[PDB]
């Protein structure tokens, strides 16, 4: 058994070496390329030599099944993410649709605002991820880990199509208080990627409190979490 | 007549052949033999098959568990209808998505890492046609029904998306 699982894990690395490295996170390396004749990413949870090997091993795995699950429940749910193709427990490797020509949150705005110079055309945005994550609230999906990075727009731009992505540190959760996290985790790194774009995620909260059927209890969350810190 | 085949990306030594037949008269015959093994190969229902892509995600998983000793079922060719249906149920899968004694459409899909063909093809009574006419034999009511596919999942991409998650998940739960 160990022989041919070091060949499954040796035909992976091969794989992947002809692949485009496109991002790199604490966890995971992002490549892309195609897949049986369609543009795909393929993200490896890779080990770091200083943890304890069985532990590494344990939470590759865990955070490919956790996105894998994640990315199932969103489709089916009607919430945009990229669908999956194929998941290799070997390697730890997840295959993905590639979500093509898309831009971050994060460049758009930061575009806009060194153009524009003022944020008042970015509230038609904002309400449209208010819509989406509600949405993926309200199916007690915890994203884990939100920034205007882990949100796409799929072109064309102006149509304001987002596209959720990576899931790794997501989990099934209906308490308040995850979401409630889940929501000050975005906040934070919002303002702080974004600065003076305040009135931008006034709008998202309103969107997301009027999208959301059970937002009223998060929303007092956010609100004791802010305090907590 | 003509033969679609595509080489699997992760094992770039396998290739993928698929072969599509109409008005077959002998599907009965067929499918004893694919049973007994005499005939190599996956005999598939093409009345729910959207796109080759799907055939070849399947192929990509069976070979992977094929190679690891870790398949499902018995056999590389059960396999790859098996990774077919969305669910886990093996006879289940097996009756919906290969072949049964009174279909008059198949789909013959082999790997290799040398069969002859042409002897493959004359088994089949029956008039070989291009993989482009697939469409034309899809039963989009079936494929809703057997996948459980919802407007939902319609309203943010295509059938064939909503099919490959599925399939590529099933084994997570
Ligand atoms: C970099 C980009 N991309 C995905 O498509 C994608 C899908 C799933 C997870 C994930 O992290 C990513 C990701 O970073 C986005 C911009 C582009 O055009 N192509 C890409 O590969």
């Amino acid at each position: 058994e160990a022989e041919a699982l070091a060949a499954a894990r040796e035909r992976s690395s091969r794989f992947l070496s002809g692949l485009e490295l496109v991002k790199q996170g604490a966890e995971a390396r992002v490549f892309r390329g195609r897949f049986q004749g369609r543009a795909a990413v393929i993200k490896h949870r890779f080990p770091k030599g200083y943890r304890h090997p069985a532990l590494e091993a344990r939470l590759g795995r865990r955070r490919t099944v956790q996105e894998a699950r994640a990315l199932l429940r969103c489709r089916r749910a009607g919430i945009s993410a990229p669908v999956v193709f194929f998941v290799d427990y070997a390697s730890n490797c997840l295959y993905m649709e590639e979500i093509e020509g898309s831009v971050t949150v994060r460049d758009y705005i930061q575009s806009t605002m060194e153009t524009e110079k003022t944020p008042q055309g970015l509230s038609n945005l904002a309400k449209t991820i208010g819509q989406v994550l509600a949405r993926m609230h309200d199916e007690d999906l915890i994203h884990g880990d939100l920034t205007t990075s882990n949100m796409l727009l799929k072109p064309p731009l102006e149509q304001l199509n987002i596209v959720l992505i990576d899931f790794g540190l997501s989990f099934i959760s209906a308490l308040p208080e995850d979401k409630g996290v889940d929501l000050y985790v975005l906040e934070k790194a919002f303002l702080s990627t974004h600065p003076n774009t305040e009135t931008v995620f006034e709008a998202f909260l309103k969107s997301y409190s009027t999208s959301s059927k059970k937002a009223r209890p998060v929303l007092k969350k956010l609100d004791e979490v802010r305090l907590r810190g | 007549h003509m033969q679609l085949t595509h080489q699997l990306d992760l094992f770039p030594e396998c290739r993928v052949t698929l072969l599509l037949f109409k008005d077959v008269k002998n599907a009965g015959d067929l499918r004893r033999k694919a049973m007994e093994g005499t005939i190599d190969g996956s005999l598939i229902n093409p009345t729910v098959i959207v796109d080759p892509f799907q055939i070849l995600v399947a192929a990509n998983k069976a070979v992977h568990l094929y190679k690891l000793g870790k398949m499902k079922t018995r056999t590389l060719s059960t396999e790859i209808i098996f990774n077919l249906s969305p669910n886990n149920n093996i006879s289940e899968a097996l009756k919906k998505f290969g072949i049964s004694a009174n279909d008059t459409s198949i789909l013959i899909v082999y790997i290799e890492e040398q069969i002859n063909q042409e002897y493959l093809i004359s088994q089949v009574e029956g008039h070989q046609v291009s993989l482009k006419n697939l469409p034309e034999i899809m039963n989009i009511t079936e494929v809703k029904k057997i996948y459980k596919l919802s407007s939902q999942e319609e309203s943010i991409g295509t059938l064939l998306d909503a099919i490959i998650c599925r399939m590529s998940t099933k084994d997570v739960l």
